[PDB]
RNA sequence: UUACCACGGAGUGAUUCAUGACUGGGGUGAAGUCGUAACAAGGUAGCCGUAGGGGAACCUGCGGCUGGAUC
RNA sequence: AAGCGCGCGUAGGUGGUUCAGCAAGUUGGAUGUGAAAUCCCCGGGCUCAACCUGGGAACUGCAUCCAAAACUACUGAGCUAGAGUACGGUAGAGGGUGGUGGAAUUUCCUGUGUAGCGGUGAAAUGCGUAGAUAUAGGAAGGAACACCAGUGGCGAAGGCGACCACCUGGACUGAUACUGACACUGAGGUGCGAAAGCGUGGGGAGCAAACAGGAUUAGAUACCCUGGUAGUCCACGCCGUAAACGAUGUCGACUAGCCGUUGGGAUCCUUGAGAUCUUAGUGGCGCAGCUAACGCGAUAAGUCGACCGCCUGGGGAGUACGGC
RNA sequence: AGUUGGUGGGGUAAAGGCCUACCAAGGCGACGAUCCGUAACUGGUCUGAGAGGAUGAUCAGUCACACUGGAACUGAGACAC
RNA sequence: GAAGGUGCGCCGGCUAGGGUGAAGGAUUUACUCCGUAAGCUCUGGCUGGUCGAAGAUACCAGGCCGCUGCGACUGUUUAU
């Protein structure tokens, strides 16, 4: 606090590490699905969320949430992954963009179509 | 205070700058030096007297501080003091 | 010890918390001169220097409605961080109601006069 | 022809990255086994340093503290 | 979440008061430069806007020069308020080195004397008819010093309790005398640092980690009991940690009071024997003030100033790795 | 250890360990030398009340590079997309 | 001697010092001290040239490194 103590050692600012290290300062990355599975949420929640392990183009292996109702993804499927974690899913820190490359948009969606890659009918 | 009043009265007049002078640095440094050298005999026989050694270290630091002040004031007076006392080892 | 000036303000400030009438303390050029600005500004009633080999500085204090006139007095140019300002950069205490004593080269004198005189200096303390 | 010097070569180190049978702790778990160590004087007051011991929380000794109940 | 366990001290940071000088800091001005574009202000042209553009402002900077001397820095000369020295005295478990004493425990020897002693909630292990415990006399040995004893004292802190002798540090106290800012703090560094622990050598009464047995318990690697080794003790080395705490860094100044206590001093009381001031400590309330509250409150966690150390959510973790 | 100075000489358009011969043991560094990782720099840009924080696209100034390493030639000017 | 590497012959040019040492001087006291040109002798430094396939040219004269068991180590022992 002393102005002399500050002169020798200036105040230091911490730099928080990104919560999406596998994305590497890019808005989205392309990867392929190595394993499609369902997992169980934490204490409060109880469901079967669809998550897939993705091998990204920079070599990172991550698991990203598959949003929406129903998906057509299996092994060896090219997907685009976006940031944003899932709070009730441990270890999931990315989202799979529906409507790009192989992952088709959710069928029969009417509200919030752009967020889930849904065509206008 | 290991120096007797006779020893203190002995060394004050040999290092006084004028009559009645007991506060001049020459008297102080000479007073500390005689006490520092006298205590060396005690600490030889009593090597576990850590509490009395704290006082001896203070007398050593006090003498150093006085000599540094005498350095700034009059370097010639400083030079004669250590030569007469045999300091700056 | 290492800031006789800030001892002056804190001696004044402590007394006004205790509703004392006069204070005493060793004097100096800065202490007497700052008392000059305070008296001519009306924050202190009067100050005297007891001219002896060890001079004191005595301030009698002002209260308007029981509350002390000096609501707050704060040192600025402490010895650890001496503060120097230009004429344009001089502080305005409480939007001009207060006074920020500034030791310019035309003697110790207020911030209002310093702007008029067009000279800066060391911002010693702020009063209100 | 000599001097300088790039490529290339030899030896020996340093550092960094990735892997490695096996091994150690850590975290999270939908809850299983063994106890019940702390929270009330938690049923031997607790905790700190240290040493020894024990399936485990822990126990014991030595010093210290109150961030201990009754009085 | 955060005051290093505590001193000393290097670099550094900051430094009582008076006079004079200087002008690096400081202040004002001038000059050169600080490219253009952009930011900003006032206008102009695209039907407006985006956009373009005119001029100005700014570029908080640097360099030089000129003025000023309140403060800082420097220089010179002083002063005593800080700091220190000289003298008398006071109190103290302050430290070190050697002796000495009493109470008690244990062990051993001897006498008396006979069925228990010891232990626990109760028991049992244990001791005892080979004569225990108890009691009396003697001897050896080690450790700690009952009463005094007191929010008492001393010490930088850790700590220090029998008495005496020797060596030795500091504090408090009174006046006079002397130096004259010689000061404060302090990264590194260095020194001391409970207990446990480690090494070498001694010593070993009591206590007692480990260990063994007896109980309790569903179990009891414990609590309880019976023993008992290291250790606790001494010398010389090492360690370097504690809830090393007032969980409150050091130094200086100021801010109502009241009630105790330790070592002094001064005046009334010269009292025989109390009272009033003052100082260095040590406690309890308490105005103001502060605090999230609890509470602190002249021994501040209030109002300030100098310096230093430290904190940036919990766990992972004061852990891994490397260095010493 | 040309390391840091000095002296003589050479060399450059020009001073200089730029090079060399000899002499001395110097030079930098907790005011962070050396080493490791990253990185073109600035005017500027974004954000912010400001102080600050982040950043160095377009445009402008400087720098470095031209498949990798090195070297000179010509030329006023290069060690030359 | 970890490992590993460079130089090394001969002939010139320049150059730095040991030792010894008539002189001379001193103590011109004496088996005295200082010192000494040349001459002998020893150790270097910096350069140039030159021959051969090869210069520590013969004889002479360590091979070295990594992991691991055992014994700490030098030593002693079954003369055969
Ligand atoms: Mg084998
Ligand atoms: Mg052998
Ligand atoms: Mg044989």
């Amino acid at each position: 606090a002393t102005i002399n103590q500050l002169v020798r050692k200036p105040r230091k600012r911490m730099v928080d590490k990104s919560d999406v290290p596998a994305l590497q300062n890019c808005p989205q990355r392309r990867g392929v699905c190595t394993r499609v599975y369902t997992t169980t949420p934490k204490k409060p929640n109880s469901a079967l969320r669809k998550v897939c392990r993705v091998r990204l183009t920079n070599g990172f292996e991550v698991s990203s949430y598959i949003g929406g109702e129903g998906h057509n993804l299996q092994e060896h499927s090219v997907v685009l992954i976006r940031g944003g974690r899932v709070k009730d899913l441990p270890g999931v820190r990315y989202h799979t963009v529906r409507g790009s490359l192989d992952t088709s948009g959710v069928k029969d969606r009417k509200q919030g179509r752009s967020k889930y890659g849904a065509k206008r009918p | 205070m290991a120096l007797s009043v006779e020893e203190k009265a002995q060394i004050v007049n040999e290092y006084k700058q004028a009559e009645g002078d007991t506060g001049s640095p020459e008297v102080q440094v000479a007073l500390l030096s005689a006490n520092i050298n006298k205590l060396q005999d005690h600490f030889k026989a009593n090597g576990k007297d850590h509490h009395s050694r704290r006082g001896l270290i203070r007398m050593v630091n006090q003498r150093r501080k006085l000599l540094d002040y005498l350095k700034g004031k009059d370097v010639s007076r400083y030079t004669a003091l250590i030569g007469r006392l045999g300091l700056r080892r | 010890m290492q800031d006789p000036l800030a001892d002056m303000l804190t001696r004044i400030r402590n007394a006004q918390m205790a509703e004392k009438t006069v204070v005493s303390m060793p004097s100096s050029k800065l202490k007497a001169a700052v008392a000059k600005v305070l008296k001519d500004e009306g924050y202190i009633a009067d100050f005297q220097i007891s001219s002896e080999v060890k001079p004191q500085l005595s301030i009698e204090l002002k209260y308007f409605e029981g509350k002390p006139v000096i609501e707050e007095v704060k040192r600025i140019s402490r010895p650890g961080l001496r503060q120097y300002k230009s004429v344009e950069q001089l502080p305005k205490v409480r939007g001009g109601l207060g006074v920020s004593i500034v030791s310019t080269n035309k003697g110790v004198m207020t911030d209002r006069a310093a702007r008029a005189a067009g000279v800066g200096g060391e911002v010693l303390c702020t009063v209100f």
